[PDB]
DNA sequence: TAACAGCTCTAACAGGAATA
RNA sequence: AUUCCUGUUAGAGCUGUUAAC
C-alpha cells in the first residue's frame, strides 16, 4: 500500500488517532511524530533526515 | 497479573455523502448533505407501485403521503434528527402511482388466509403482483403490505413469508420493501420515516452513503449459515456476501449461496475453494481483472484445517488473506473508567491473547448526540443496560489488529435496511445471515448471485 | 537490551550495509542477497541451502568461501559473498568486515571460543560494527552467559552492541522483509513469505480511559489433588448419578479424579471396586483445562466450592453455569449493605431479595454468574451480574420485572454492583489483593487457589 | 432495460442536458445487477437528432 | 457409535425504544 | 416485515475424554 492513497491516509491517520496521538495537521506534530518514530535516537533521526532529502531526488 | 495489553481506540468512522461532504452519523448528513448518489443523480426520480388488499389501500397512500410531510422524532430523540420529507432530504422528487401501477391482492389469498398454507398465500401473492410484469419500467419499487389477518402464516415451523417473497421475486428483478402494520403502529414517526426513506431511496438504485476513504482494492467476504429442521436429520444452508468497492464511484454488496447436502455448517476444501474462486471472479469483473490485494473472510464459527487451506488455494501470493471468525457470546464485559457516566467508548479493542480479541461494536459514540449536544450516544441503552463486546479469534492474518478492526467497526455503518447509528455485526455477516434464510426456505436460488438491494 | 521492533527499524533505516552472521529464512536471506542489500553474510554450518535458494531467485551460482578468496571479494567489493568460518584467512576477512559495516549474529549462541576471539579481536579497532553489533536470539533469557559478557565488553569499549530479543531467525527475517521496499516482482513471487498458519500477533505493552473488565486472575499454577483406581471400567454418566444418589462432601471427575476426604470416597465407592489411591500434581493448571474438558468443569466446581464455602451466601446452578445467589435468610447482612448501597436507586438503600410486584410466588434476588475462562494461558474467573429467581423453570415468568430492575444499571451503577460484589465474595477491595481460598481444608485432598482480588484492567497507550 | 418515454419528451422539447440525465437515470434497472454485465450497447433512435 | 464435559450458534417467541 | 438485539425456551454442530464395536 502507498501512502498518497486517501484510503490508506485515512486509515493510517485513524490508526494514530487510536492511540491518543495528535489529531491532524496540528502543531507539536512533525516533532511528535519524529521523536516517537525515533525513540531519542538524534543519530539515526539524522540519518533518515538525510536518506528523505538526499541529493538524488533533488531536480 | 491485573494489568492487560493496552486498549486502542478506534475513532468512529466517518460516510461519504453528496459532494463527498463526510459526517460519522448518518441521518444528520443525509439531512445537511443528501444521499451519496445524488451527485450522479443515478435514481432521478422514484416510482413505486401498490400491491396490496384494496381494504387496506388508503393506509399505503397515507404513508407514502407522510413520506412527501417532515416528522418530529419522540423516540431516541437523544439521536434522530429531524425529518425533512423524501423531496427535501434526498433532493428527489417522491413520484405519486398512477392507477395503472396501483394493484390490488387477489381475493383468493384472503380465503388462503384462513387455509393456513404459506406456500400457497405467497404463490397467490406473486400471482396478484404479475399484472406489474410486464410494466416493470413504469416504477422501480413495489410496496407490498400485508394486514394483521394475515399473521397466522407470516411465520410459523418450517416457512417465513416474507424470506419466501423476497425469494419469488428477486429472480423477476423487482424490489419490494413490504409493509405491515408494525410500520404504521410505531409511535415515532420520524423513525419509521427515516426507515422506509432511505430503504426506498436504496432499492431504487441510489446509495444513501458510502464508507469514507475506502479502500478500492481490499474485498472483505463474510459467509453464514442457517437451519432447516430436517424431519430426519438437520440441513445447514451456507451462503456468502461481498462488501467491496469498484473502481468507479458507487460500491458492491452481492451475496451467494456457496453450493449439494451438508449436516455441519464447515464448507470442505472443495466448497470453500469454489466458493472463494467465485468470489475472486466476482471481484475481478467489477476491478478490470485486478487482483485484491487482501481479503477478509468473516466466519460465525471456527476455520477447519482443511477449509484454511481450502482459502489459501484460490488465490495468488500477493493477495493478503485475513480469517477472522466473530463470536457475539462471551463472558467477557467491559465498564468505562477515568467511573463514566456513559459505557465503554464503541470501538475500543481489547488484544486478548495472540489471535484473541475484544471488540466493541457495541458503545457510546461521541458528536453524534443532536439533543444536549456534546454528550455520548448509546444506541442500545433502551434493550441492554451495558454494551457487549465481540470476540475476534485471528486465524491467518500475518499482523495487525487495527486492520481487521477497522474494517469490521466501518462495515457495521453500511447496512441501509438499518436505521440507527450501528449494527452488533458487519454487514458482511448480517447479510449473508439474511440470504441463508432465503436460500434456507427457497432451494431454487443457489446458482445465482444477488444484490443487497433486493432482500434488504 | 531493546525491543525486538526498535532492532527491525534500525536495520531497516540501513540495510545495504550490514552483516549476518549464522526454508523461508534461508530463501528470503538470498533474496535480500540478490537485492544486493546486506552484502556479505558469514556462517558456521554446512547449510548449502542457501546459494540453492540464491540460484532460485536468480538463476546464476552463488560465490562460496581459497587462500585468501574472500578477502579478495571483500577488498574489490565484488559483493555478494557467502563465506563459511567452519570453526585464520577468515580472520582478516571478519576484521576488514568488521571495519566496513555492522554485523547481527542469529541463530548462534557462542559456546565456540575460535569465533569468540574472532569477535573480540574485530571489536577493538578504532571503528569497528559502525553501524552497530546485534546478538539476536529466540529468547533473551535462555542465551548462554558468554553472548551477554561480550555484549556488556563491547558497550563497555564504546561500541553500540546490542542484545534483542526477537523469534525464530525465519520468522525474524519474514518479518524484516514485509518491510523491504522496491523489491522487483519476480523475487516477490519467488519468496511470497510462504503462509502463516498459526497467527501470533504480539500483544502490545501495559501502556498508560481504562476500561475495567470483569475478569480476575487465577494465579495458582498448579494443584494437587487425588486419583482413584477401579478394577473395573466406570462411565462418566455412572459417576455423576452416583454422586447425585449419594452427594458426599467431595468433587468427583472422570480422566477417577477427586477432591476432598477420603470416607467420602470410601462412601460413594466400595471397598472391592476401590484398588488403592494415589495423588495426581497438575503441573500446568491452564493447558490441563485448555485440553480437557473434564478438567475444565472439575476446576471450575473446585473453585466455586472453596468461594461459597465459609460465606452466607448460597451456590446455584442454571445450564450447567454456577451462580452466587443471595439468600432470604442471610440477606440482611452488614456486608451486602454496600450492596444495599449499588442497587440502591437515587443514592438510597435498595432491595436485594424481595417479590416480585406482578406474580404469585416468585421470589426474586441479586446473584453473579461465575465461570471460567482459559484465555491463553490464564485462568480468569468471569463475574456477570445476573437476577435470580427461585422457581428454575419459572423464571421467564419475571422476565418483564427483569427488564424492569436492570432498565437503569447503566455504567456507573453496574460499576457500583460489581466491585460490591467483588467485595462480597472477597471481602477485600481490589488494591493489593491476592487472598486465598480453600476447598474443604480438612481433608487429606485439599485445594487451595489464590484469586486476585482486583479485576483485569488496561489504560490506553497514549503520549 | 427500456429507456423512460420522457426522454422522447425531452428530445421534442430539444433539451440535451436533460436527455442525457434520463437517459443515464434509466440505467438503474440495470444497476442493480451492475455485476451481471460487462458492456451496455445504448442505442438512440434517429428522432433523438435534434439532441445530438 | 454411545455417553459425558465445554463453546457456540440458530430456531422460535416476546418485546420496549436510547442517563431515566 | 422501517428498524435495533435484549431476554426466554430448546435443539443441533464442533471439538475433546472414556467405553467399545
Ligand atoms: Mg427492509
Amino acid at each position: 500500500h502507498d501512502i498518497n492513497n486517501h484510503a490508506i491516509k485515512s486509515k493510517i491517520q485513524s490508526y494514530m488517532d487510536s492511540k491518543g496521538f495528535p489529531l491532524q495537521w496540528s502543531p507539536e506534530e512533525y516533532s511528535f511524530y519524529f521523536e516517537l518514530v525515533f525513540r531519542d535516537d538524534y543519530e539515526a533521526q539524522r540519518k533518515y533526515l538525510l536518506e528523505a532529502l538526499a541529493s538524488r531526488k533533488v531536480s | 497479573l491485573s494489568q492487560l495489553a493496552a486498549h486502542s481506540t478506534i475513532p468512529e468512522p466517518l460516510l461519504l455523502f453528496k459532494d463527498n461532504r463526510t459526517d460519522t452519523h448518518p441521518l444528520r448528513g443525509l439531512s445537511q448533505y443528501g444521499p451519496y448518489s445524488a451527485c450522479f443523480n443515478l435514481p432521478g426520480q422514484v416510482r413505486l407501485a401498490y400491491l396490496a388488499p384494496t381494504e387496506h389501500m388508503r393506509k399505503l397512500d397515507a404513508i407514502v403521503r407522510e413520506l412527501q410531510n417532515p416528522a418530529t422524532p419522540k423516540e431516541a430523540t437523544n439521536y434522530y434528527v429531524e425529518y425533512g420529507g423524501f423531496e427535501k432530504v434526498f433532493k428527489v422528487p417522491l413520484v405519486m402511482p398512477q392507477e395503472h401501477l396501483r394493484c390490488l391482492a387477489l381475493d383468493e389469498c384472503h380465503g388462503v388466509a384462513a387455509n393456513g398454507n404459506g406456500l400457497a398465500l405467497a404463490d397467490k401473492i406473486v400471482q396478484s403482483m404479475s399484472g406489474l410484469f410486464r410494466q416493470k419500467h413504469a416504477f422501480d419499487v413495489l410496496l407490498v403490505y400485508l394486514p394483521a389477518s394475515w399473521k397466522k402464516c407470516f411465520e410459523y415451523d418450517g416457512f417465513d413469508l416474507h424470506d419466501r417473497i423476497k425469494a419469488k421475486v428477486a429472480p423477476l428483478n423487482l424490489p419490494i420493501q413490504i409493509i405491515n402494520d408494525t410500520a404504521l403502529t410505531r409511535q415515532c414517526r420520524a423513525n419509521v420515516m427515516w426507515g422506509v426513506s432511505v430503504a426506498l431511496y436504496a432499492k431504487a438504485g441510489g446509495i444513501p452513503w458510502k464508507l469514507a476513504d475506502w479502500d478500492k482494492d481490499e474485498a472483505y467476504i463474510g459467509l453464514s449459515y442457517a437451519i432447516k429442521k430436517n424431519a430426519e436429520g438437520q440441513e445447514y444452508t451456507t451462503c456468502c456476501s461481498q462488501v467491496f468497492d469498484p473502481d468507479g464511484t458507487g460500491f458492491e454488496f452481492v451475496a451467494y449461496d456457496t453450493r449439494d447436502r451438508k449436516g455441519n455448517p464447515y464448507l470442505s476444501y472443495q466448497e470453500m475453494q469454489s466458493v472463494l474462486s467465485k468470489s475472486l471472479h466476482l471481484y475481478q469483473s467489477s476491478h478490470n481483472g485486478r487482483m485484491p490485494r487482501k481479503i477478509f473472510i468473516h466466519k460465525t464459527t471456527h476455520f477447519t484445517e482443511d477449509e484454511i487451506q481450502g482459502a489459501f488455494d484460490s488465490f495468488s501470493s500477493s493477495t493478503e488473506i485475513e480469517l477472522v471468525q466473530i463470536i457475539q457470546s462471551t463472558n467477557w464485559y467491559g465498564l468505562k473508567v477515568d467511573p463514566a457516566s456513559y459505557p465503554v467508548d464503541r470501538g475500543l479493542y481489547q488484544p486478548l491473547t495472540e489471535s484473541e480479541c475484544l471488540l466493541w461494536t457495541q458503545g457510546s459514540v461521541m458528536g453524534v448526540n443532536q439533543q444536549n449536544p456534546g454528550q455520548p450516544v448509546f444506541k442500545e441503552a433502551a434493550l441492554t443496560p451495558l454494551p457487549n463486546p465481540i470476540m475476534l479469534r485471528r486465524f491467518s492474518g500475518n499482523g495487525g489488529w487495527h486492520a481487521t478492526c477497522s474494517s469490521i467497526l466501518a462495515l457495521t455503518k453500511v447496512d441501509w435496511n438499518n436505521n440507527t447509528l450501528y449494527k452488533k455485526l458487519p454487514v458482511t455477516l448480517v447479510y449473508s445471515q439474511v440470504f441463508a434464510d432465503v436460500v434456507k426456505q427457497t432451494p431454487e436460488i443457489v446458482n445465482e448471485i444477488y444484490d443487497y438491494r433486493f432482500f434488504m | 537490551v531493546l525491543t525486538d521492533n526498535e532492532f527491525y527499524q534500525h536495520y531497516l533505516q540501513n540495510s545495504q550495509h550490514m552483516m549476518w552472521f549464522l526454508n523461508i529464512g534461508h530463501r528470503v536471506l538470498a533474496a535480500l542477497l540478490e537485492m544486493n542489500q546486506t552484502k556479505v553474510v558469514f556462517t558456521t554450518n554446512f547449510d548449502d541451502v542457501i546459494e540453492t535458494a540464491f540460484s532460485d531467485i536468480s538463476g546464476k551460482h552463488l560465490s562460496v568461501y581459497g587462500s585468501y578468496a574472500a578477502l579478495s571479494a571483500l577488498n574489490t567489493e565484488a559483493f555478494p559473498i557467502y563465506a563459511k568460518i567452519h570453526g585464520r584467512e577468515i580472520h582478516k576477512c571478519f576484521l576488514a568486515a568488521a571495519i566496513r559495516f555492522g554485523l547481527v549474529v542469529s541463530g548462534y549462541s557462542g559456546r565456540d571460543e575460535n569465533v569468540m576471539t574472532m569477535l573480540r579481536a574485530a571489536i577493538d579497532q578504532n571503528n569497528a560494527f559502525p553501524h552497530g553489533l546485534y546478538w539476536t536470539v529466540p529468547s533473551i533469557s535462555k542465551s548462554e552467559p558468554a553472548v551477554q559478557d561480550l555484549i556488556t565488553y563491547a558497550q563497555g569499549k564504546g561500541v553500540r552492541a546490542y542484545l534483542v530479543e526477537t523469534g525464530t531467525f525465519d520468522e525474524m527475517l519474514s518479518k524484516i522483509w514485509r518491510q523491504v521496499k522496491d523489491k522487483p516482482a519476480a523475487i516477490d513471487a519467488k519468496v511470497r513469505t510462504a503462509r502463516v498458519c498459526p497467527v501470533s500477533i504480539p500483544l502490545p505493552g501495559p501502556g498508560k480511559p481504562a476500561l475495567r473488565t470483569n475478569a480476575l486472575p487465577v494465579v495458582t499454577q498448579s494443584i494437587r489433588c487425588g486419583v482413584v483406581t477401579l478394577a473395573s471400567p466406570i462411565t462418566f454418566s455412572e459417576l455423576k448419578e452416583r454422586i447425585s444418589q449419594k452427594s458426599p462432601k467431595a468433587l468427583l471427575t472422570y480422566t477417577v479424579l477427586f477432591l476432598g476426604g477420603e470416607p467420602e470416597i470410601r462412601k460413594i465407592f466400595s471397598n472391592d471396586e476401590i484398588n488403592s489411591i494415589g495423588q495426581y500434581y497438575i503441573d500446568e493448571i491452564a493447558q490441563s483445562v485448555a485440553a480437557s474438558t473434564f478438567l475444565k468443569s472439575f476446576v471450575e466446581e473446585a473453585i466455586l466450592t472453596a468461594l461459597l464455602r465459609e460465606k452466607p451466601i448460597l451456590h446455584r446452578v442454571r445450564h450447567r453455569t454456577h451462580y452466587a445467589v443471595i439468600p432470604n435468610a442471610s440477606a440482611k447482612d452488614d456486608r451486602f449493605l454496600d450492596l444495599r448501597k449499588a442497587v440502591g436507586f437515587k443514592g438510597d438503600l435498595g432491595y436485594i431479595t424481595g417479590n416480585v410486584t406482578n406474580a404469585k410466588e416468585l421470589s426474586w434476588a441479586e446473584a453473579v454468574s461465575i465461570r471460567l475462562e482459559e484465555r491463553g494461558g490464564k485462568l480468569w474467573i468471569m463475574l456477570k451480574p445476573e437476577i435470580w429467581i427461585k422457581p428454575l423453570d419459572r423464571r421467564e415468568e419475571a422476565t418483564d420485572f427483569i427488564r424492569s430492575r436492570r432498565r437503569y444499571r447503566f455504567n456507573q451503577c453496574s460499576y457500583q454492583i460489581l466491585d460490591a460484589w467483588i467485595k462480597i465474595l472477597f471481602g477485600s477491595i481490589g488494591g493489593g489483593g491476592t487472598v486465598n481460598i480453600s476447598c474443604f481444608p480438612d481433608a487429606e485432598f485439599k485445594a487451595e487457589f489464590e484469586i486476585g482480588t482486583r479485576t483485569a484492567f488496561s489504560l490506553g497507550v497514549g503520549y
